[PDB]
DNA sequence: TCTAAGAACTCTGATGTCAGTAGATTACACT
DNA sequence: GTGTAATCTACTGACATCAGAGTTCTTAGA
């Protein structure tokens, strides 16, 4: 179901902006 | 014409028609290259692009107006090139450019 | 869905003058919105999963192309794997001189019927061969009433995309930020499966993001020997696996064209082309030469047949967390053989955990390869977070050194520091603390590679050069932290460095 | 007064793997 | 014999992986 899917690739798992280090 | 024949050009863009400036050539027999070797003589270009951009970088060879091989078309112009390498075994081309080159 | 079908998506744009060369600010325009999304989708798709399919479409507009239901539809890409060409043939359309060069072509504002749109796209997938897992549409319109004022045009799409929905084919949607307003529930309510600015869905579309995208597969199967006679099939699978720049094709440099590395073993002496029978394989040892065949350099190696033999069981906090040999992959069952012994692995599962304890097995991945020893470690979901799965149960093997991986280091004796000098210390670890997560960090290498492998694919101007993650941003570490390596360079050592 | 033996990393090429496709082989069968 | 099943065994795309080969650096170094 929709909340986790990726629209650009669906049935995969949304890939989350990169982050890095910030405190 | 039989003028341009022995005179190798690349038409590496145009944008006038592209596949048409090497057509006119064709009909003077101009020799078409789509990329140009350290054999040719010159490149013609319509307009910029990268592989333009790239023979700035390698100051290797003749680049010439758009109408120059449109006008080549009333003319007769045929004019040299490049590739690279760079070498120090015994060192070689250097001291064979001292024959085969001005200094 | 199973495995091969890809994925298969269709880009559906709206051409009618008052959305296309319509805007209410200067600063976007809803056809180059549009566009934009469509030439930045199919760059992602590019990069990630080149197997998928796109297509693009324009309807309402005055100049046709189309199989059939011609009028005011122009197709202008049929399915196809997705390349530089395309995304070429997008960008021709962009920007406020490309709503002039679209203009001299299909031409705008002419009217439209989405159940003969909805045809048009239907056709489109039928007409393909491949097997998809996903078939799915994307509007690109802001015309919220679908111009449905004859009520019995209106009704001939809400029936035709019932019988989309009834084939399976899916249909999705974006609103495009319409002057004063949108609502879906005038209309599109039962289209798509209270009132919008503008879709927070659109901008996942601008992600640009890469990767390889790589569907759930098996690395193996193998059969858990328990001893001489009992057996379980389990599936072996990997969850985490290093990417690689993908294999560089040689190619011709006169022409382009791919080359074939065509090699052969030729004796120096002589022609012969020496085919594989005529030559060993060999060693040099206390100055005397040792022959091998071809099959024995590969019947030396070989000790056991595929599976993974049961070993006993030890306790979780003697398998040391410091040696540690080559990356974990995952256990879980496989009914497709030895039927219902899913029954036995999750009883297996259950009860590992209760005791505190690992099994470990000897692990052949392969006929003619040795035994590893790995330790099954086993494991519990944590689906806490909405039923996102973080975490699947089944086991992990965690491999095991043997004596020859273990080098050996040289030798070194201190115990050095006082109270102070780790109070100090206590207090700098405690300031520089963050969470990390997995997935936090990017490959500055693949992830570069790919910016410029695009700047010369599509002949762009720049490379997008995008500074990567990985470096410390020594500033805030200056900041964050404040002066107090001054502790370290006053309390604990002289001033000569 | 320095010249190879020993590391180290990346990259390339083959072998084996899995899933799925479809052909040809072979079975089964006629009263 | 003649004809229609059912079903084994292939080939391919794709993915991991060992090995093998190309490449820069330390010590021992005339």
């Amino acid at each position: 179901r929709c909340p986790g899917e990726s629209l650009i690739n669906p049935g995969f798992k949304s890939k989350k902006p990169a982050g890095g280090v910030d405190f | 014409s039989n003028i341009f024949e022995d005179v190798e050009f690349c038409v590496m863009s145009g944008t006038q028609p592209k596949p048409d400036l090497e057509n006119r050539i064709a009909e003077f027999g101009g020799y078409i290259v789509q990329n140009p070797g350290p054999d040719t003589y010159c490149v013609i270009a319509g307009s910029e692009n990268i592989r333009v951009k790239n023979i700035i970088l390698s100051n290797k060879h003749d680049v010439v107006k758009p109408a120059w091989l449109l006008e080549c078309f009333k003319t007769k112009s045929f004019v040299p090139w490049q590739p690279r390498f760079m070498i120090h075994m015994c060192p070689s081309t250097k001291e064979h450019f001292a024959r085969e080159y001005d200094c | 869905y199973k495995y091969s079908g890809r994925d298969s998506l269709i880009f559906l744009v709206d051409a009618s003058k008052a959305m296309f060369e319509s805007q209410s600010e200067d600063e976007l325009t809803p056809f180059d919105m549009s566009i934009q999304c469509i030439q930045s989708v199919y760059i992602s798709k590019i990069i990630s999963s080149d197997r998928d399919l796109l297509a693009v479409v324009f309807y309402g507009t005055e100049k046709d192309k189309n199989s059939v239901n011609f009028k005011n539809i122009y197709v202008l890409q049929e399915l196809d794997n997705p390349g530089a060409k395309r995304i070429l043939e997008l960008d021709q359309f962009k920007g406020q001189q490309g709503q002039k060069r679209f203009q001299d072509m299909m031409g705008h504002g002419s009217d439209y019927s989405l159940s003969e749109v909805l045809w048009v796209c239907a056709n489109l997938f039928s007409d393909v061969q491949f097997k998809m897992s996903h078939k799915r549409i994307m509007l690109f319109t802001n015309e919220d009433n679908p111009h449905g004022n004859d009520s019995a045009k209106a009704s001939r799409a809400r029936t035709k995309a019932g019988d989309l929905r009834d084939t399976g084919i899916f249909l999705d949607l974006m609103h495009l930020k319409k002057p004063g307003g949108f609502d879906i529930s005038l209309f599109y309510r039962d289209i798509i499966s209270v009132h919008f600015e503008e879709s927070s869905k659109l901008e996942d579309l601008l992600r640009k993001v890469r990767a390889k995208e790589t569907r759930k597969r098996a690395l193996s199967r193998l059969k858990l020997k328990l001893n001489k006679d009992i057996v379980i099939s389990v599936g072996i699978y990997n969850l985490v696996q290093k990417a690689l720049k993908p294999p560089p094709i040689k190619l011709y440099r006169e022409t382009n064209e791919p080359v074939k590395t065509k090699t052969r073993t030729f004796n120096t002496s002589t022609g012969g082309l020496l085919l594989p029978s005529d030559t060993k394989r060999s060693q040099i040892y206390g100055s005397r030469q040792i022959i091998l065949e071809k099959e024995e350099t590969e019947e030396l190696k070989r000790f056991d047949d595929p599976g993974l033999m049961l070993m006993g069981f030890k306790p979780l906090v003697l398998l040391k967390k410091h040696h540690y040999l080559r990356p974990s992959l995952f256990v879980y069952p496989e009914e497709s053989l030895v039927i219902g012994s899913s029954t036995l692995f999750s009883a297996l599962l259950i009860k590992c955990l209760e005791k505190e304890v690992a099994a470990l097995c000897r692990y052949t991945p392969r006929r003619n390869i040795p035994p590893y020893f790995v330790a099954l470690v086993p494991q519990e979901e944590e689906l806490d977070d909405q039923k996102i799965q973080v975490t699947p149960p089944g086991f992990q093997l965690v491999f095991l050194p043997f004596a020859d991986d273990k080098r050996k280091m040289p030798f070194t004796e201190k115990i050095m520091a006082t109270p102070e000098q780790v109070g100090k210390m206590k207090a700098i670890v405690e300031k520089l603390r963050f969470t990390y997560r997995s997935d936090s960090f990017e490959n500055p290498v693949l992830q570069q590679h790919f910016r410029n492998l695009e700047a010369l694919a599509l002949d762009l101007m720049e490379p997008e050069q995008a500074v990567d993650l990985t470096l410390p941003k020594v500033e805030a570490m200056n900041k964050r932290l404040g002066s107090l390596v001054d502790e370290f360079k006053e309390l604990v050592y002289p001033p000569d460095y």
